[PDB]
């Protein structure tokens, strides 16, 4: 054990339960359902899907390809190589 | 599954919905301290005078 | 009350200490608006 | 609302929080630079 | 087959589409709730007089 | 079996209302002894006088 | 006293320390706040 | 292979472009407001009158 | 629009929060910088 | 179980309650050291007088 | 005296370098506060 | 266009993130830094 | 193997020149991009009058 | 002395960088406090 | 040109992007720090 | 000299960045305290 | 067991009292240079005078 | 072994020295480029006249 | 077993010896050239005049 150097005891222990020292209880139980302090209901139950506030509809389906609002072509391809838009060579290499 | 799905965070949605129902409460209590804290700011503060 | 759903994409580990933690931040954050914008704040805390 | 496949690719662990949490930042932001660029919202919390 | 794929966030498309339905629904919320709060601005404050 | 229940952070509902009732004893110590400070600043300090 | 479960879904080496700390940091934001607002406790810590 | 591999991202060549498809759209939308932004402060701000 | 590639070797979850979060910041950069040295910005706040 | 039980921090109880048993007696060794600091602050600076 | 059991939650190698490392902070954070709101202190350290 | 070998060495997901990003930051120290330490900038900004 | 080597990052030496290919271009447009800023201050601003 | 066990418990890769960077941080908080709040060290470095 | 044999014991996917960001940083200051403390380096970039 | 056992404890990748960059850091300390605190750093900065 | 348990950090007992006394013999040498530099103080500086 | 040893970080001694030949090569050229805008500080600015 | 041991940073002894010897002469050759620069500042600055 250790001994220290301010005396005796260094700590405090019980066999059955925390001995707090501002009363009880210290803490409430809860057998069933959460008993909340502000009146219910406290959340919406969701049967199936999402009834949103504010309207719909509230995503745009895809079917396919990603369709732009700004116009065609969003991404240009590759093949064999990478082009350089600034000129050759990109690299030095062994 | 899906009604006792255990979700990516370990818990079903009724254990979800659930720990929601603390959520809103403490945010309900919250609100209800800050409402009298704003009255008292309204008697003794300048602020709406 | 409809978002409760919340917690099965979101750690409650994270979300709880970032949501408690940023209410928290933020009514100091109010506290020291009103404070710096105020005469009556201070005067209260000086007193007398 | 095209944008839904977002969190097929960034974890909402993540992305949730940091958009919350953003928005937040980014609310008071606007406010500390509207209370700190005008006399009106001082003197509002000033009062009489 | 390519609707069920489980992408490596562990959700689903339909699932990633259900939780931005609510990112969506929550921002027309935010927008609603700070439409107001410019009105009210407009009307009490100096800003647009 | 569900009392028995270790959650995802390794404590039973038990332990985890055990360590809460350290936490609820810990705060309620703190604004026992915040009382006491308020108290001798109004004793001793301009503020409320 | 009926949050007791929140160690249930928070890892306690985390929102322990978080609990702690936060109050530390934030107790000490309200000494810096009550010091730099007002005179009488920079008239308590200079004495005479 | 090469066009079916899986990169270290979890995502093919093709799943990347898709996503990028995404980036590039966004990028012109913002633009195209921050373009109608620029105009407004034009006509209203004494930016460059 | 030829960096489609980009995502084989960044992590969508990484760089997309990474790009949209750097944006949002670059925004409200700008705007503190043309609120600060500018007149009108406040003006147009502080309004009648 | 419960006085050999291993918590997730890989300590026993009675292992916890000794390493604690060194943070107490350092507590104690700081708050003297700071009592004495307390004393030479009275004793010399205007603090107090 | 009663709380030796934190130490079965909270991993040593975490809470002890942070509670060294908040009271070695919160310790300068006094300094700081007394020598910059009072005189004595800067005459001391200044001398004849 | 000799160092086409780095990206064997540092992980393409964090040394692009940190390329990209650490101009971005430094790209807006050099604007602030001019607007701040010249008047023609803030007259451009302020223009009538 | 040596060619064919996968590094540590996970590419190989040919999917490292590959990529740099991308940042070598990307430094070369933005570098011309920065000439005419820099052109566009020689015109309109006092810089270097 | 007798704290030796304190590396059973605290990872020395962890404890020893907080250790000698803490000291190293701290002996500059010092030397910045004493700068800041004398004048007798800045004519000693301000020389003749 | 001796110690080469450093990246058998630091990572290079830690230390070359410390080293260049260090770099990077650190001239930056180099600037900030000069443009500060002169005249001629704001004339410069105020021009006529 | 008597030291060298540290990285039987302390890992190289951490210690060795902490080491050379604390160092490049207290470096910069050091020139930014002499450049702020003196005069003639500044005027040998700004020359004739 | 004891003085042969391998605790969490990798340690024996013994090695962390061995490595511990590098700590408290660099503690002495710093305490060491620090008392000179307060006596260099203390005849150079104008700090007690 | 020795020569061929991968060390923790994945590299061998001759990989390490290899790649710190680009890290001392890349040295000098940021030197040389250093020594350069040293000189025209010097020639245009007021620094050392 | 004792000095062939490899330690949980990966090192030998004799490794982590060697590799602190780098860490001594990098010392000496940093503290050398410092002590240069505070003769250059010595003879050219005011600073001990
Ligand atoms: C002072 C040096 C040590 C110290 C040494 C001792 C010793 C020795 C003993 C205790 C014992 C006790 N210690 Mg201890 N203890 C210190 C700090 C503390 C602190 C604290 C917050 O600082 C606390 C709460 C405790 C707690 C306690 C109790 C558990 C216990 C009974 C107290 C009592 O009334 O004893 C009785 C009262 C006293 C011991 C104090 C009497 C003081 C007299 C009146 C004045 C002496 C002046 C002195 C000569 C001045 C010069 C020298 C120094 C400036 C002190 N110690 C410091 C770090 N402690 C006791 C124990 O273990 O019992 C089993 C015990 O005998
Ligand atoms: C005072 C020291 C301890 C304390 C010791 C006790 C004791 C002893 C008992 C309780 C009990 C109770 N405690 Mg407790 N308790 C404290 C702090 C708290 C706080 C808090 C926010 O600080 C709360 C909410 C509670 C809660 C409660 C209830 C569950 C319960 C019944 C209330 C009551 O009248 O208690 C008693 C009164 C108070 C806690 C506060 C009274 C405050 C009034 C306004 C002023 C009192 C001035 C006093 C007489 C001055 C002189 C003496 C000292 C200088 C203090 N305790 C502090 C930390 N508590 C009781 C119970 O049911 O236990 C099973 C009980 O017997
Ligand atoms: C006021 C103290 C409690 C509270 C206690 C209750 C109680 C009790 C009930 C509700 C009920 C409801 N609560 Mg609640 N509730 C609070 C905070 C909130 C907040 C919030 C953001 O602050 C919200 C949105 C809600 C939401 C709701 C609805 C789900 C529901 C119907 C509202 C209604 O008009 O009831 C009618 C009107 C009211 C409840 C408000 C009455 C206001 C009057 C002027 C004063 C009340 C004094 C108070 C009860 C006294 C004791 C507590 C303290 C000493 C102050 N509560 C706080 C934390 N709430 C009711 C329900 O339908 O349950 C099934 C119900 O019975
Ligand atoms: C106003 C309260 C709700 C709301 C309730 C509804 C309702 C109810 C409906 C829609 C519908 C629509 N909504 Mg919605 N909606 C809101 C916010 C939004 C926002 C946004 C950025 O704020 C967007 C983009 C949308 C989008 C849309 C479209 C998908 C759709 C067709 C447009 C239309 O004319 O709707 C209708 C009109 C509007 C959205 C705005 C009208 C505003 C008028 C001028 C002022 C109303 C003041 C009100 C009476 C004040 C007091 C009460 C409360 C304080 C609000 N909603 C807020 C959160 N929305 C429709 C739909 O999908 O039907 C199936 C529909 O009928
Ligand atoms: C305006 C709404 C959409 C938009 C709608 C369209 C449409 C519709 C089409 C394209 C097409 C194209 N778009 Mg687009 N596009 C937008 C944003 C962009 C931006 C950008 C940086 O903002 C770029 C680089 C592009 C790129 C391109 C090319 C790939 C392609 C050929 C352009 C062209 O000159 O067509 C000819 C010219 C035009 C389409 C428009 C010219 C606009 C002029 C120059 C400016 C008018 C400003 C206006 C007054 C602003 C206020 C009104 C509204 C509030 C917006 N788009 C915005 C977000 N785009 C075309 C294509 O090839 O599709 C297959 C096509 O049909
Ligand atoms: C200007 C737009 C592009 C660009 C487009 C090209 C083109 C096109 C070519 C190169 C080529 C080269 N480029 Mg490049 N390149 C750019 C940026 C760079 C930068 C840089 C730091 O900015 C560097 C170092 C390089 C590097 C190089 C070399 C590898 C190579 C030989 C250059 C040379 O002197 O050729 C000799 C000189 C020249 C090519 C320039 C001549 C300019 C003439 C005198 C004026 C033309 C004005 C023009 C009509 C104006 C309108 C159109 C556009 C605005 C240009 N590029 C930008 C991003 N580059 C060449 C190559 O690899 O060929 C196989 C080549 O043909
Ligand atoms: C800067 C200037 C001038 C102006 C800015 C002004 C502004 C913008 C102010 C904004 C204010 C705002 C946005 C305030 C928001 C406040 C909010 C959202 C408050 C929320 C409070 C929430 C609370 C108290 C939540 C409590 C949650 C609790 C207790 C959870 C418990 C969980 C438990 C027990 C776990 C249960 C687990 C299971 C499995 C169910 O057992
Ligand atoms: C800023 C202004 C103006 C005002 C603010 C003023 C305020 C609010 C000030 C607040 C001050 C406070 C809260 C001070 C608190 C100080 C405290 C709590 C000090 C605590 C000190 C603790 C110490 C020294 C702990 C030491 C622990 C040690 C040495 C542990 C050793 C462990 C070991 C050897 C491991 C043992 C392992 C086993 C296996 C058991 O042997
Ligand atoms: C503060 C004051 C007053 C003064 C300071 C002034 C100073 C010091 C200024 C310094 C300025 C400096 C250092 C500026 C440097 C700028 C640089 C280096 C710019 C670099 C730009 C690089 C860019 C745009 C790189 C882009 C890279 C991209 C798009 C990469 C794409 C990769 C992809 C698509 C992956 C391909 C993958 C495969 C598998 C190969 O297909
Ligand atoms: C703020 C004010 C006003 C005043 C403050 C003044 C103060 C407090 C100033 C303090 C200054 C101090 C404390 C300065 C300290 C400087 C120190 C400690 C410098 C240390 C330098 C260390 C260096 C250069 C280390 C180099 C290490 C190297 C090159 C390592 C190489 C390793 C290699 C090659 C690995 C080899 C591996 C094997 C296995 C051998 O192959
Ligand atoms: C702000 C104002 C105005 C005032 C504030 C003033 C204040 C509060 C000042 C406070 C000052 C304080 C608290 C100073 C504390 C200084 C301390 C604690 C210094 C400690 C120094 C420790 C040192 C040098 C430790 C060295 C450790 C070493 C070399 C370890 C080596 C380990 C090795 C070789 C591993 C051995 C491995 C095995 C296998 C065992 O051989």
């Amino acid at each position: 054990e250790y001994k220290g150097h301010s005396g005796h005891p260094l700590i405090l222990k019980q066999e059955g339960e925390y001995k707090g020292y501002s009363g009880e209880p210290l803490i409430l139980k809860q057998e069933g359902e959460y008993k909340g302090y502000s009146g219910t209901p406290l959340i919406l139950e969701q049967k199936g899907e999402y009834q949103s506030f504010s309207g719909t509809p509230l995503i745009l389906k895809q079917e396919g390809e990603y369709r732009g609002f700004s116009g065609a072509p969003l991404i240009l391809k590759q093949d064999g190589e990478y082009k350089s838009f600034s000129g050759y060579p990109l690299l030095l290499n062994i | 599954d899906d009604p006792n799905k255990v979700w990516p965070t370990g818990l079903t949605i009724a254990e979800s919905e659930e720990l929601h129902k603390h959520v809103i409460d403490g945010s309900r209590i919250f609100v209800a301290i800050a409402i009298v804290a704003h009255f008292l700011a309204y008697v003794y503060s300048p602020w709406l005078h | 009350m409809n978002q409760g759903r919340i917690w099965t994409v979101v750690k409650p580990t994270v979300g709880l200490p970032l949501l408690l933690g940023s209410v928290a931040i933020m009514v100091f954050l109010v506290h020291f608006a009103v404070l710096t914008h105020t005469t009556w704040v201070a005067k209260f805390m000086n007193g007398k």
